């Protein structure tokens, strides 16, 4: 896993929550970096692609953007039933899809 | 000899434009220096398809045109004839045929700003392979597949301009370079420019 | 858009798999599909890009030259073929189904989009 993240993180319920998404300029930047949850046992699911959209049937509350060689994603309205792992997935310039570390979540 | 060309208004700039709207500017009724330029060894890589640069003041023209924009130092050799790619295919092709010499030059200490410098966009996704010498500057959403979006954003629909993430570490790979093309055209009316007698 | 897996045995090192995904509610021919593997204490791993044509695709580094992608549109599914595995390929395998139709050759767009139901493999 080129990409790098915080172990986890944790907080409050509504302090609009940030996680960072670190990599080379290879991997995160020239391209798109995605970001989709794991739950406890579940499918993976998308929550953010192309940096900024969202599908159908995902809230309001998600939101994602890129600072250069790394991107950010922001959780307003935090609830208890969020826990999931966060992953960012990026291109590699040459053949990778490279995967983040991951991030656990407690509330 | 009286007058020369302004090859410093179009090689030493400050404000200096982005490669999907690449600068175009027309040369001619002036001298130009070829030998002056060509010593110089601040240029990385210095290639003409034509005639050789060492002659190129023994050579007279009635019109020279000085392409420039700005492209990631990796690839920089895609700004040749035949080759193809993300800047040749959609953002500046030249002619199979071609005749006039590509500088290209680092400038990683004059751009790339500490938090970025995000001055730079290429374009992406064009509907067909671009012919020689087009610009178009059009930010129209693109669009595949049947379903057409109403001027919105998402699945099948892209935004074609994307910015480079140019920093002052990144590589000689990743690391913004100066490209100017000096283009001949020998056309019909009498030589302008020449070199000094 | 349901995707399901069949296969994944237990099967000791050394041996041969086949992995089959079935694809229904949408155009299998007009997407190109991606394999990952989720493997107990690690993240998310990429494990292979297939084409719809077929004619273009690509492996990750630990899995290249010792497995194989293919998919057949008329029985809408998809079958990957491991041999000689290893202790660390262990992991629940899953079938992923981008949602923008295919257009070019960039694989930077092409999202690893709404997953499928994935089904374990130990070595
Ligand atoms: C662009 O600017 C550079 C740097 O100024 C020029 O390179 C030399 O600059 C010093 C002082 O700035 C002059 O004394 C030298 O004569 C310059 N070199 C040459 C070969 O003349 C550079 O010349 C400028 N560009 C052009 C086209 O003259």
């Amino acid at each position: 896993s080129v990409l790098t993240q915080p172990p986890s993180a944790s907080g409050t319920p509504g302090q609009r929550v940030t996680i960072s998404c670190s990599g080379s300029s290879s991997n995160i930047g020239s391209n798109f970096v995605y970001w989709y949850q794991h739950f406890p046992g579940a499918a993976p699911k998308l929550l953010i692609y192309r940096n900024t959209l969202r599908p159908s049937g995902v809230p309001d509350r998600f939101s994602g953007s890129k600072s250069g060689t790394s991107a950010s994603l922001a959780i307003s309205g935090l609830r208890s039933e969020d826990e999931a792992d966060y992953y960012c997935a990026a291109w590699d310039d040459s053949l990778f899809w490279v995967f983040g570390g991951g991030t656990k979540l407690t509330v | 000899i009286t007058n020369l060309c302004p090859f410093g208004e179009v090689f030493n700039a400050t404000r200096f434009a982005s490669v999907y709207a690449w600068n175009r500017k027309r040369i001619s009724n002036c001298v130009a220096d070829y030998s002056v330029l060509y010593n110089s060894a601040s240029f990385s890589t210095f290639k003409c398809y034509g005639v050789s640069p060492t002659k190129l003041n023994d050579l007279c023209f009635t019109n020279v045109y000085a392409d420039s924009f700005v492209i990631r130092g990796d690839e920089v050799r895609q700004i040749a004839p035949g080759q193809t790619g993300k800047i040749a295919d959609y953002n500046y092709k030249l002619p199979d045929d071609f005749t006039g010499c590509v500088i290209a030059w680092n400038s990683n200490n004059l751009d790339s700003k500490v938090g970025g410098n995000y001055n730079y966009l290429y374009r992406l996704f064009r509907k067909s392979n671009l012919k020689p010498f087009e610009r178009d500057i059009s930010t129209e959403i693109y669009q595949a597949g049947s379903t057409p979006c109403n001027g919105v954003e998402g699945f099948n629909c892209y935004f074609p301009l994307q910015s480079y993430g140019f920093q002052p570490t990144n590589g000689v790979g990743y690391q913004p370079y100066r490209v100017v093309v000096l283009s001949f055209e020998l056309l019909h009316a009498p030589a302008t420019v020449c070199g000094p007698k | 858009v349901q995707l399901v897996e069949s296969g994944g045995g237990v099967v000791q090192p050394g041996k041969s798999l086949r992995l089959s995904c079935a694809a229904s509610g949408f155009t299998f021919s007009s997407y190109a599909m991606h394999w990952v593997r989720l493997a107990p204490g690690k993240g998310l791993e990429w494990v292979a890009v297939i084409s719809p044509d077929g004619k273009n695709k690509y492996y990750v580094d630990s899995v290249k030259g010792r497995s194989t992608i293919s998919r057949d549109n008329s029985k809408n599914t998809l079958y990957l073929l491991m041999n000689s595995l290893r202790a660390e390929d262990t992991a629940v395998y899953y079938c992923a189904t981008t949602q923008s139709l295919w257009f070019g050759q960039f694989y930077y767009i092409y999202g690893m989009d709404v997953w499928g139901q994935g089904t374990t493999v130990t070595v």
